[PDB]
């Protein structure tokens, strides 16, 4: 049940969701925490507070590190789209 | 936890 939601941003905020990772063939680290009020994934509203993550912008993340999903997503420009999985 | 990394984008 992998559902592609894609989060528009403006220049001035970011995207507004929080990815917490656990640090692998059948493992999900990367989910999300949580969801700052008022943010395009707030508005968006396609992100539930427990999804994980399988890909970042069409490229799987499965077996990357946090901190590169995080420079993933600081040079995604103003898209970034997110293939997850509901919880 | 001490290995968890939780980041806002």
């Amino acid at each position: 049940q992998t559902s592609d939601v894609v989060i528009h941003r403006k220049e001035n905020e970011g995207f507004g969701f929080v990815i917490i990772s656990s640090l692998a063939t059948i493992t999900v680290p990367h989910k999300i925490g949580r969801i700052i009020d008022g943010s395009p994934a707030d508005r968006c509203a396609k992100l539930k507070v427990g999804d994980r993550i399988l890909a970042v912008n069409g490229q799987s993340i499965i077996n990357m590190p946090h901190a590169d999903i995080v420079k993933l997503i600081k040079d995604a420009g103003l898209s970034v789209t997110l293939r997850i999985i509901p919880q | 936890f001490g290995e968890e990394r939780e980041s806002i984008l």
